[PDB]
């Protein structure tokens, strides 16, 4: 847990500058974002671990394929737009794992 | 007079800091002498 | 020639040198280092009160954010260009209400966005862009309703030639919000091209350069960012606009194009396009395409200054502002976020 | 059927997670997800939290450190784990290991 902690100071700072970069050229797209919300694309599915005879919960990452903010950077933020979502889905692959 | 401007001269004061309030008092009564920025490097802000 | 010369000054001279002297105020080379110098938004706003922002920002909170930096200059924008709109005559008023309707376009997306998810119309108000303000209540008190917000549009907005594009409200619950907002930037910067044209004489002359390339490049980054998506061919060369350089079979090419080595192969047939392509590596640590744009975009708004007696120098002017208050948010973005080492991506200005 | 994750950070953070695909409208057309603007009260994040923990389905809660620390109350409160609440940074406030709810049970750090 500290171990992943430092990582995701780091994943977690790497994403937001993604963004911040995002915003230089896509402009105010986040209101476009918060606004298409329609399905959840990641969801999670429960599932059980065993030490000793205690049973541990865990989490798996699992993807719905339902993507919803195709073309939301068509004219203007395309690739940063593309690789803002791809950080933060690393980000998100980092905290299933700290969850 | 009127005919062309004054001789004009630069000068430089040294004047200790407990009595430079008072002195500079007294230039601005006075009212003959024109200060400039000696410290242009950083701005009037943070002086 | 038209001779502008001889009768520009005599409604909008006063505003071409406003203007000018407006332009004179954006951040030079040397104050874009000063303020990249800096070490927190304090000293930032401490650096740039020397410029001509001034006290833009001393009445805020003194825990400034990039937000507040951010809102704080568009505001600004706004205000000045409310303030030329305003003194402004009829053919200067068009250009800059068509200045206008690019904000407008993306304000109306965001308008049919929160309808269609039943979201008040109201409450979406206060996140549209100031320089496309709605002012007319026949778009508003819509009771969520989007016939009813498609009617007030086509009634009560300069959009409604726009809109002729699609064929009928259901449109806006049919297409996608990006297709239908790409449409629309389509048959604006078409309008807008034929209104320039128009105008002719200088004003064309300086200001059709920098609509060909807006064309042209909304051509190739649609193409770039089109090819993963379920976007087909066919729908998407119908975004593409028409004013640039590419019209005849440029934009064919493109719309057949599969990949981003045919889309530079298409940008090589055109020099300036072929040199922006080039650089832009697009790998980690490089200029990208979109920032090789950004320079051209900006360097063709700088030599908009170069002639004298034309309404391009007002898009020019609004443009290169809005690009260097994105620049001053990205170098505040730098400084919060501590990562000096991309500070120097700003495109510079003059 | 399976769960959900949920956010309660600053509008930067909302948009890098919904484009991380993390939000979703429910039958009732409730989402979970929260922007935590100027405008919104601490009495406001912990009501929300609070409906967040209650819903069955959500899974993981994220939060960022200055929010956390707002409504430290809540989260030291909820004592259960099935609902894994995180702790994170922001451009405003950078993220500390120490008080920590979750790091709370640790003395060997």
């Amino acid at each position: 847990i500290i171990e992943t902690k430092m990582l995701m100071g780091e994943v977690m700072r790497e994403a937001a500058f993604s963004l911040a970069e995002a915003k230089f050229t896509a402009g105010d797209f986040s209101t476009t974002v918060i606004q298409n919300v329609n399905k959840a694309q990641v969801k999670i599915r429960a599932k059980k671990d065993n030490v000793a005879g205690v049973t541990l919960p865990v989490f798996e990452h699992y993807h719905e394929g339902t993507d919803s903010y195709e073309l939301t950077g068509l004219a203007r933020g395309g690739e940063q737009l593309a690789k803002l979502k791809r950080n933060y889905a690393k980000a998100v692959e980092l905290l299933v794992e700290l969850a | 007079e009127l005919f062309r401007s004054e001789e004009m001269t630069l000068a430089q004061l040294f004047l200790q800091s407990e009595a430079a309030y008072c002195c500079v008092s007294e230039l601005e009564e006075l009212g003959k002498v024109q200060f400039r920025d000696l410290n242009p490097d950083v701005n009037v802000f943070q002086r | 020639s038209f001779f502008p010369e001889l009768y520009f000054n005599v409604d909008n001279g006063y505003l071409e040198g406003l203007v000018r002297g407006l332009k004179a105020g954006v951040l030079s080379q040397a104050d874009y280092l000063n303020l990249v110098q800096c070490e927190t938004l304090e000293d930032l706003k401490l650096h740039l009160q020397s410029t001509d922002y001034g006290n833009f920002l001393a009445n805020e909170a003194s825990p400034l954010t990039v937000s507040v930096i951010d809102d704080k200059l568009k505001e600004k924008m706004v205000v000045e260009f409310r303030h030329m709109r305003n003194h402004a005559y009829e053919p200067l008023a068009s250009f800059l209400d068509f200045i206008t309707y690019s904000y407008m376009i993306d304000n109306v997306i965001l308008l049919i966005t929160g309808t269609l998810h039943q979201r008040s119309i109201a409450e979406l108000v206060p996140k549209c862009h100031p320089l496309g303000s709605f002012e007319q209540m026949e778009a508003v008190n819509i009771a969520q309703t989007p016939a009813e917000l498609y009617n007030a549009i086509l009634v009560d907005t300069p959009l409604a030639a726009f809109f002729q594009d699609c064929i009928s409200e259901q449109d806006l619950d049919e297409m996608n919000i990006e297709i239908i907002r790409n449409t629309l930037y389509k048959a604006y910067l078409e309008s807008f091209y034929k209104f320039c044209t128009l105008l002719g004489g200088t004003t064309a002359d300086a200001m059709c350069p920098i609509l060909e390339f807006e064309a042209d490049r909304r051509a190739f980054i649609i193409t770039i960012n089109s090819f993963g998506t379920e976007l087909s061919k066919e729908d998407r060369a119908k975004l593409f606009p028409h004013c640039g350089r590419l019209y005849p079979e440029g934009l064919a090419q493109l719309a057949r194009a599969d990949d981003y080595e045919q889309v530079k192969n298409v940008a090589d047939y055109y020099p300036e396009y072929k040199l922006l392509f080039e650089g832009a590596g697009s790998n980690p640590g490089d200029k990208t395409l979109e920032d090789r744009f950004f320079e051209h975009e900006v360097k063709l708004n700088k030599l908009a200054f170069l002639n004298q007696f034309h309404f391009g120098v007002f898009y020019a002017f609004v443009k290169l502002k809005e690009q260097e208050c994105r620049n001053i948010v990205w170098i505040a973005e730098c400084i919060a976020q501590r990562h000096r080492a991309k500070i120097d991506n700003y495109i510079p200005i003059f | 059927r399976g769960k959900l994750i949920a956010v309660i950070g600053d509008e930067d953070t909302v948009t890098g997670f919904l484009l991380g695909g993390i939000g979703e409208l429910n039958k009732n057309r409730h989402p979970n997800f929260l922007v935590v603007e100027k405008d919104t009260t601490i009495n406001e994040i912990e009501d929300t939290f609070r409906q967040f923990l209650n819903r069955d389905d959500i899974g993981i809660i994220l939060i960022n450190q200055y929010i956390a620390e707002m409504v430290r109350h809540a989260l030291d409160a909820h004592q259960r784990s099935i609902p894994a609440v995180l702790e994170i940074p922001s451009k405003e406030h950078p993220y500390d290991a120490a008080k920590d709810s979750i790091l709370r049970r640790a003395k060997g750090m």
